[PDB]
This record gives structure tokens, sequence and C-alpha cells, in this order.
RNA sequence: AGUCUUGGAGGUAGAGCACUGAUUGGACUAGGGGCCGGUUACCGAAUUCAGUCAAACUCCGAAUGCCAAUGACU
RNA sequence: UGGGGCGGUCGCCUCCUAAAAGGUAACGGAGGCGCCCAAAGGUUCCCUCAGAAUGGUUGGAAAUCAUUCGCAGAGUGUAAAGGCACAAGGGAGCUUGACUGCGAGACCUACAAGUCGAGCAGGGACGAAAGUCGGGCUUAGUGAUCCGGUGGUUCCGCAUGGA
RNA sequence: UGGUGGCGAUAGCGAAGAGGUCACACCCGUUCCCAUACCGAACACGGAAGUUAAGCUCUUCAGCGCCGAUGGUAGUCGGGGGUUUCCCCCUGUGAGAGUAGGACGCCGCCAA
RNA sequence: GCGGGGUGGAGCAGUUCGGUAGCUCGUCGGGCUCAUAACCCGAAGGUCGCAGGUUCAAAUCCUGCCCCCGCAA
RNA sequence: UCGGAUCGCAGUCUGCAACUCGACUGCGUGAAGCUGGAAUCGCUAGUAAUCGCGGAUCAGCAUGCCGCGGUGAAUACGUUCC
């Protein structure tokens, strides 16, 4: 599971997810990619599951770029406690994905094979996504 | 060594003129310990020295295998440390092969 | 190799520092001095308008001396500019040492300006 | 658990205290600040704690001070 | 270690000023020329014992 | 001085002809010579500085300035502001006087001397040669000396390139290693 | 007091990478370990090219709101 | 006080939350303070820092030099923020303004407090002079009243003089 | 030309040139004033042997840096709507980035 | 997550307040004995859990990191 | 100027042959060692102690072994104890 090696602050505001992706909206490195249509948090667990799905289907042929990184920490309070008495402890790591962001890129395979690999990955993710080609 | 003799950084940085008369003597002792020597001449070694320092000196000198020459009018200290005597009598120095207590 | 910084560039730094606390006004203008290898110059400039009221150097026809880059010449220059200032109704001035150490020729020019009757 | 945070100092009401174009009596505090966000211009002093105050009566004028810095001036009214 | 002190004027004795000093750095009674309001002039003030 | 007078009359015009400059001002000359005694044993021995300053005094014929560490370094147990070096700046006559003695006497007396290296230029026409023992200098008496300290001698020139500086030092009489 | 006009203080939204942190791929890499001082696609500092990201990052930077000034209309 | 209890907190400083004036809560997110300096203050004068490459006896990645590049990538007693390279950073000479009486007018503010202040007078430090100096780059380093101790005093003193 | 000011680097860096009779410099000395944590390097004090090589001044260059629209877009004020962690429409406003382009200084005073 | 421990081979001090690393037993070598034990005579064995700072000097003070033991878990 | 180890260099002799692995010589080098803890051994007179000499083995090689003489002591009260 991806996570930063250190962070400036362990506990961050959840923030807001308005507007389209600031950058990274086009396929830049690979030939094919999967593009987000909705905003959502993507946990490192979801990235790991998606990457394994797409890479296994490609039989370790061709490169996979992960264009999102789970930098944002999120917390959770202990089970069965009342409100208050301080912010929760850091639980996990998420990447904030806004509409337009290309999450994964694939290269070194046919489009037909690429489409299937990215379809399998998309079903591991909690957002709707479309297949895109580079320009 | 100074620290072991109870002179800490404070006293070390001060002019010797400020040190107590026994503190001045612990400073002179360190100048002796730092010498790589074979003989110890102790001229009145028990003046200006407190019980802990005198007791420690007594223990150490009993173990020392080199030559010790000590002048002291504390006959107890002499009688514990010295086994032979040079007596100054009638403008003559005579050597006696006996302890201070026996000679008297 | 060794690039030598220009003395003038260094001098301008010292002069700028002087000018932080010191500036010529209409009533009490700034007597600025410049000291070259060969000559010495004095201007009396009001800084609110950027106008030089009086001036005198070792290039004027009044001064007759050959070695113009020494204390004797500097004394005459300070005297001459100070006379012209009194004619133009300048009594009080601020001395701007131009980044030079207040010594030798510049000090000599200053002394001449006081005797001629500038209040500083 | 329990929080190790929860402290803060009183707000120091910094910032501009008179407007550009406004008439001020001498002594009036013009700007409170840490360091020199704004510099003292004409007829303005800088107090011990960087406060900018009018040295005379006049109109406050905030002005560009070179390329990246600002200053405030007080200009006496044209009688 | 660092203590409050009072400086008395050495002419009139008045304890005109209070200040602090670090006793290890300045163990001796400090002296300072300071304005004495009674004498209406600057005078040597010495730390009181 | 022999070397100084030699430069003004013979060497300077010769170098003008060599590189065909537009002005005599363009001829490389030697501006200053700094001799540095890295006193790294000043941390351990307190009187290490006094040894280096007494040698430079005789060697340079000019009172050195004691240089100190800019920052603390753990490896050497060095605290900022500790005197750990000596330095002396020679200009003008005293520079030539020392350089004359250095070339004529000191470098020959180096134990198994084989000429100074050709690679020891900074890249912009400044030479630095490392002296290892202070015995080569005839001012230093063997008996009084306790420790065998060396030194660095930086020749700073106005030559833009190393080639032009090398030509300058050669004619001055620098024993280059063939 | 409202509105219009004019001036000004400020660093948010957005945006951006110029600093501080986090971070992807390639290049170049000092070293580091595992092999016989010579190499492994073996951990790899740093540098650079492109590309992301930030409540407690900013080369920038609004809309509003705020403080005034001069008339005008109310 | 997301019942009470435990734990934590209680006064002050800095930042974020705070939504571009100011202000703004939660047992919201981060840290500091209860000092330090007799120079680390004042003034006069001078001055640039970190880092890298190359050259060099010990010398080694890194001690001291020397050249080139090099906006601050350093430093600024002490947190953080805001400032600072006509320096507020570094060095040197002399000094004690780390002054006395004050104070137009402002900020902040329920009050009590807190903050800034030109200028005036007295007597001074530095400076040739202008001029600067009522501590420190700025913002923490603190505690009302009552009651006691001490020093000064053209005050009072229970008939009067003292006490 | 030299000095001395004002103005956001459109004023700067970098590159290629050109100039000095006078002026500015480099440059030549340390008896004196003054000086360097050492050094006449600097700061001082004096001089004029020669050099435009550098500084400086004057040219040309858009290579770096700087300035900078219009349009579009994000955001946003006010007013609505919806499928409401958000999104869309209307009045107004309107960036940042990117770009056309600007720009290798403009305006003073004194002296020679 | 909350506390307590890491000092020669074993068990323990010394830590706050910096100043030669120690006590008991054990291990090793040599004696005594026919031989072993006891006993006698010498020595080794920890740089104080590990890695860096502060200091002239750190087991001791500071910073991180790794183990052991209690609970909750 | 005790002590002679170790080591460098150069040699002699024996032997087919002195590297592993010989004795001796010359030059140079100049170690530990300042009378030795617990403990323990020999000796009653020409003995102990000390000084040399010879011989067997043997081409060469002894600080060992077996012999020889030179100088030449101290002490034995006694049987309490091992
Ligand atoms: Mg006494
Ligand atoms: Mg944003
Ligand atoms: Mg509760
Ligand atoms: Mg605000
Ligand atoms: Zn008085």
């Amino acid at each position: 599971m991806l996570l930063p090696k250190r962070v400036k602050y362990r506990r961050e505001h959840r923030g807001k997810m308005r507007g389209r992706a600031k950058g990274g909206t086009e396929v830049h490195f690979g030939e094919f990619g999967i593009q987000a249509l909705e905003a959502s948090w993507i946990t490192n667990r979801q990235i790991e599951a998606a990457r394994i799905a797409m890479t296994r289907y490609m039989k370790r042929g061709g490169k996979v770029w992960i264009k999102i990184f789970p930098s944002k920490p999120y917390t959770a309070k202990p089970l069965e406690v009342r409100m208050g008495s301080g912010k929760g402890a850091p639980e996990g790591w998420v990447a904030v994905v806004k509409p337009g962001k290309v999450l994964f890129e694939i290269s070194g395979v046919s489009e037909e094979v690429a489409r299937e690999a990215l379809r399998l990955a998309s079903h591991k993710l909690p957002i709707k996504t479309k297949f895109v080609k580079r320009e | 060594l100074l620290a072991n003799l109870g002179l800490k950084e404070q006293l070390i940085t001060k002019p010797i003129g400020t040190l107590s008369l026994g503190e001045r003597t612990r400073v002179k002792l360190v100048d002796m310990l730092m010498k790589e020597y074979d003989v110890l001449i102790l001229d009145q070694p028990t003046n200006h020295l407190d019980l802990p320092s005198r007791e420690q000196l007594e223990q150490t000198l009993s173990e020392f295998t080199g030559t010790i020459i000590t002048v002291s009018h504390d006959h107890y200290f002499l009688n514990k440390l010295c086994d032979r005597l040079l007596v100054f009598e009638n403008q003559q120095i005579k050597r006696f092969e006996m302890k201070p207590q026996e000679y008297l | 190799m060794i690039t030598k910084t220009s003395k003038n560039a260094a001098r301008l730094k010292r002069h700028a520092r002087v000018r932080a606390k010191l500036s010529g006004t209409a009533e009490r203008p700034r007597l600025n001095v410049f000291r070259s290898n060969k000559h010495i110059y004095a201007q009396i400039i009001d800084d609110v308008n950027g106008v030089t009221l009086a001036s005198a150097s070792t290039l004027d026809k009044d001064l007759n001396v050959e070695s113009t880059g020494d204390t004797s010449a500097a004394t005459k220059v300070g005297e001459l500019v100070a006379k012209r200032a009194a004619e133009k109704g300048i009594s009080d001035v601020v001395f701007d040492r131009g980044g030079y150490l207040y010594h030798g020729r510049v000090k000599a020019l200053a002394d001449a300006a006081r005797e001629a009757g500038l209040k500083f | 658990g329990s929080t190790k945070n929860g402290r803060d100092s009183e707000a120091k009401r910094l910032g501009a205290k008179r407007a550009d174009g406004q008439f001020v009596t001498g002594g009036s505090i013009l700007y409170r600040q840490r360091g020199t966000k704004i510099y003292p211009g004409e007829n303005v002093g800088r107090g011990g704690d960087d406060t900018l105050f009018a040295k005379i009566d006049g109109t406050v004028k905030f002005e560009r001070f070179g390329r990246d810095r600002k200053k405030v001036s007080v200009y006496p009214v044209a009688q | 270690m660092r203590v409050n002190i009072t400086l008395a004027c050495t002419e009139c004795g008045e304890r005109n000023y209070i200040s602090k000093k670090n006793k290890r750095n300045n163990p001796d009674r400090v002296e300072f020329k300071k304005y004495c309001p009674r004498d209406k002039k600057s005078t040597l003030h010495r730390e009181t014992k | 001085n022999r070397l100084k007078e030699k430069y003004n009359k013979e060497i300077a015009p010769a170098l003008m002809t060599k590189f065909n400059y537009d002005s005599v001002m363009q001829v490389p000359k030697i501006e200053k010579i700094v001799i540095n005694m890295g006193v790294g044993d000043a941390v351990q021995n307190a009187k290490a500085i006094d040894s280096a300053v007494e040698e430079l005094t005789f060697i340079a014929g000019q009172k050195p300035v004691v240089t100190r560490a800019k920052k603390s370094i753990a490896g050497f147990r060095l605290r900022e502001g500790m005197p750990i070096g000596a330095k002396v700046t020679l200009r003008g006559e005293r520079m030539y006087d020392f350089l004359d003695k250095l070339i004529s006497v000191s470098l020959p007396r180096v134990r198994d001397f084989r000429g100074v290296s050709k690679k020891s230029f900074d890249g912009r026409g400044n030479y630095t040669l490392g002296i290892k023992e202070q015995l080569i200098f005839p001012e230093i008496d063997y008996d009084k000396v306790t420790k065998v300290r060396g030194m660095d001698i930086v020749i700073v020139t106005t030559a833009n390139t190393d080639e032009e500086a090398r030509e300058l030092l050669t004619q001055v009489g620098m024993p280059f290693q063939k």
C-alpha cells in the first residue's frame, strides 16, 4: 500500500472536492488510461487492489503508471466512544480525485487488451470512470 | 583528578587566592599525581587537610611501593606510615632502623 | 585571476548609507563633496527639488595652484564654495561626506566652509 | 483520550487603523504590525513595536514604495 | 543567579534606580553614571550591598 | 629587489610579445601570495597556534593573523570561533622578497625535490603549492623547532587562464617538474 | 444610512510551483550492501527532465466584504 | 465537561481553523513562556552570509586558506508568524538613554488593566556635524487589594514641645 | 563627459564591439596625517611615468530575467433550480496559467 | 495505547545532583592433594540495550531507534 | 661499559646438500630482566655453592648425560610438631 514516508502534519482537514481536476486530465505517459467522472477519495487499499487487477490481467507485460498518490491522511476515533476529547487518530491514506483526473495509464499492450485491463480495475474503485486514449 | 578531590568547575576557574587553605593543598596534590614519579616527599602532609582527605591519603600511602619521605609532627600519621627515622639531634642526622613510636 | 571591485562602487555604498539619515532641504541644503584622483568638487544641492544651488571645484579659474589633489587645494575649494553660498543666502548646511572618511582633504574642505561662515 | 492542544494567545487587533485619504491628528496610530509590512513615509514614525504613527496633522496616503514594498505618508492640508 | 538590584547615588545616597544583574557574570557591586533627580546631574551610582 | 626589478624590465615586455595583448595592463602579474598554516592540532594542543605563528613570522617576515573555524564540526571536536589556523598576506615588496628566497633557496632544499607539479592550478590562473616541512626555509633553525609543520602557499595572479599564469611563473623562476 | 464615483488596507476562492513539505516516471548518478579492489537492471543518496499535490506552501490573486473622501440622487 | 467520574485543561505568547479589515467557537490542529544579555544595550565607523566546483602538508565527506559562481538558499539569545542585505545579520572605538519630570494625540478595551507616541524641560553618551539614544528585529518572560519590611521626605502629630 | 537626484529591472544580467587631449579611472610611492585582528588590498596622504586591459561612457543584439494586454476559462456577488459531500442556469464582476506584444532607460539640476 | 525494565556469566547497586565502573557468587590460570571439593595466589570478563548530540569529562543530561515485562488489548 | 634475546648484513667449517632445519665467527641491532605471589626443591664436608676440563654418541651439531679436578662454606640445640 502506498503512503508517504513522512508528513508535515498527521491530522488534516477533510477539505472539499469542488471543480474539475486541476491537472493530470490527459493521458501523458502511457497510451491508454482510465479517467474519473466523479469526485471521491481513493484509499491506498483501493489503489493496490486496482493495480493488482490490471497488472495480473496484462501478465506483467507493459507498464502501469499510477497517476494518483494517497497523500491525504484520514483519521477515525476508537469504536464505541463518545464525541469530543480530541481529534481521532490517523487511520489511513487517501488520494483526493476530482472529475477529469486520469487515475491509471497503460502502455505496451493492444487497445483491446488495454480496455479489458482498465475495466477490471474500474470495478475495484468507488467512482464511475471512462476509458481514454492519449491525444 | 581535581573533581575527584572535590574541586569542581566553579572552583577551578577561580584564582587560587580564593581557595580555602585545604583546597589549595588539594590543588598541590594534583600537581603531584600528574607527574609519573618514584619518590614522595611529604613535608607536613596533614596540615590543612580534613578527615576524608587525610584518611584517603593514609590508605594510599600504605600501598605505595616507592620511597616515601615525610616530615610530620603528627606522630600518629608518622607512626602509621614510616618504618625508619632520620633524627635531627645536636646538629647531627642519625638514621635509626625503627618506627617513630619505638624511638621515643 | 582576480577581479578588482571598483573603489567607486564601494564608495557609493558608503555614500548611500550616509544619505539614509541625511538629505538636503531648501532651508538647510546638503553640501556634497566629490574627491577624484586629480580634483575635488563641492555642490550645495536641495534634495526636495534636485537642484544644485552653488558649486566650486579645482577646475575654476579663481583657483591658481598646480597640485590640485591635496589638502591645501581642498581648503581653498571649501572656502570658495562657502563664500558663494553666503552670497546666495545659505547659512545652515548639512555636510555630506560623500562616502569618504571624514579626514584629510574632505575634513580640510569642511574646515574651510566653517570659517567662511556656513553654520554646520 | 485527551487533547494536548487547546491554547492560543489573544488577538492583537493588528492592521490598518486609518484609511487612505482620511484626516488624522498628529500622534494617530496608522498601522500596527509585526516587522515592517508597511514602511513609514513622509511625516510618519515607526514605534518600538513597528507601529506607524502620524507625526503631524494631515491626510493619510498609502503609497507604493519601490517594487515590492509599501509606505504610508501624512501630507499637511493645502491651506 | 540573576537578581534585582538597586543603585544608590554615591553623593546623596538615594536609591534612584532598580535593575537586574547576573551574579555569576557580575559578582561585584556594579556602578553606573546615571541622572540623580535630587542632585540634578549625572552622578556615579553604585549597587547597594 | 632582484625579482621585482626583473619583472618590470625583462619579463613584462616579454609576455606582452608572447600573447600579443592590446595593452601592457593585460600582462599577467602576481598580485599577492597568501601562506596558510592549517592548525588543526589547535583543538588538541593549545600552543599549536603559537608554533605556526612563530614560523610564519620568520618565514613570511610579517605578523600572521590567526584564522578561526567558521562552524563546529563533530569529527574534529571543533567548536565555532576556535583559533585553528594561521594566515599571512604578502603584497608588493614583501611578496617579491619572499618569492625570491622561496625559489632560490627553499624549494631546492626540499628532501628529494623533483620540481613543482604542473597540474596545481585553480583553473583561472592561480597556483598553490604545498610545503610539507619547514626545514627548507633557511630562517628556521633545526634545534629550536619541535614539530615538523608544513604549509600552503597560494600564488594569486591576474592571469585569466592557467596557461598565461604558468608562463608568468616559469619566467619568474618556478621549478616546474619536467 | 442607501447607491454611484474615487482612493486605500488585506493574501481567502481560484490558480501556481518561485520557496517549504509530500510524490510519479525517465535520465544521470556519489555512495550502500551482496559477490571476486571488479560487477549485479541489488538497496541507492543527490542532480536533472517531464508530471502531480498542500488548513498550518506561495512567483501570483479575485469576487464580495471593510475603512475613508468628494460631490450628486434619495 | 457531548451525564457524572478518570484522564486533560485553567494565566500569557505564535500560527492554522478564521471564510483576503478587525473579531470569531469546540475536551479542534501545532508549538512555546514563568527568561536571557553589563553586552546580546546606546552611538560613531566599517562590513557582508549559506552552499557548490577547482587548487592546495598533515587533512579523511567535512577543520584553515585561494579564485569563480552564488538573493539569501545563512544569521537574527529564546517558539511561531511577520520583518530584515540603504540591514534588524558580522566586526571595531568610546560609553550607560537599560535616563529624571512628563506628554499633544491615538490603538485596544465591560471594568481593572495593556499598547504606541511626536514634542517640551533637566542633565548626559556617541558623533566633525546633522543627528541618534527613555534597552534588545517585533510580538511571551507575569499577579489586584489588604497586610508587613526597607530607604527618602519643606506632610500630619489628638492642650503644648517631642515622641 | 564628470558629479548629484527622481522614477517598479520597460532601468537588470549576458554577448559582440567602439573611446579617453580635457574629465573619470586604472597606475606610481609611503616622509608626513591616517590604516591593516596580518598585508599601503582597502582606507589616508602625495605624484603624473603610461593604459584604455578593467571600471566608466557609448553602440548593436530579445539569449536569460523583467513588463504585459485582448479573448477564453476557473472562481465569485446578487437572483433562481436540481439528480444536493455536489451540480446547472441568469445579471454583474473576473483571475492565475498561456499568449500577442513592450523593452538593451526615461526625466531633471550643476560643473567642465 | 499506557507504565516498568536492558551494568562483565547470575543476582544487584550506583542514574535525580556528570568526575577512575563497582559488590556477592561464578568462569579462567597457577598452587595445595594420590585425585576432586573446600582453601590459597593471580587474571580475564561489561566502554552501562543500540546510534547520534551537549560537555574538558556522560552509565548518569538531551534526541531518536531496538528488545524484555505487566495491563488494557 | 649490567644483561644478552631478537633481528639485519657479511663470512667460516662439515657435508651431495645448512630454505623448511646446523654449529661457530665479524659488524650492527641492544629485548625482557632491579632477586621474583601462592607454593616448592637439594644438600650434613672436601659435601652444598661456584669455576673450569674431558668423554660417549658424533662428517657436522648439547645449556643434556657420564666422569675430572680447582676454590670451598653455614648448620645439626634437639624430637614438641609435618
Ligand atoms: Mg581556610
Ligand atoms: Mg485551493
Ligand atoms: Mg464525558
Ligand atoms: Mg481576518
Ligand atoms: Zn545624588
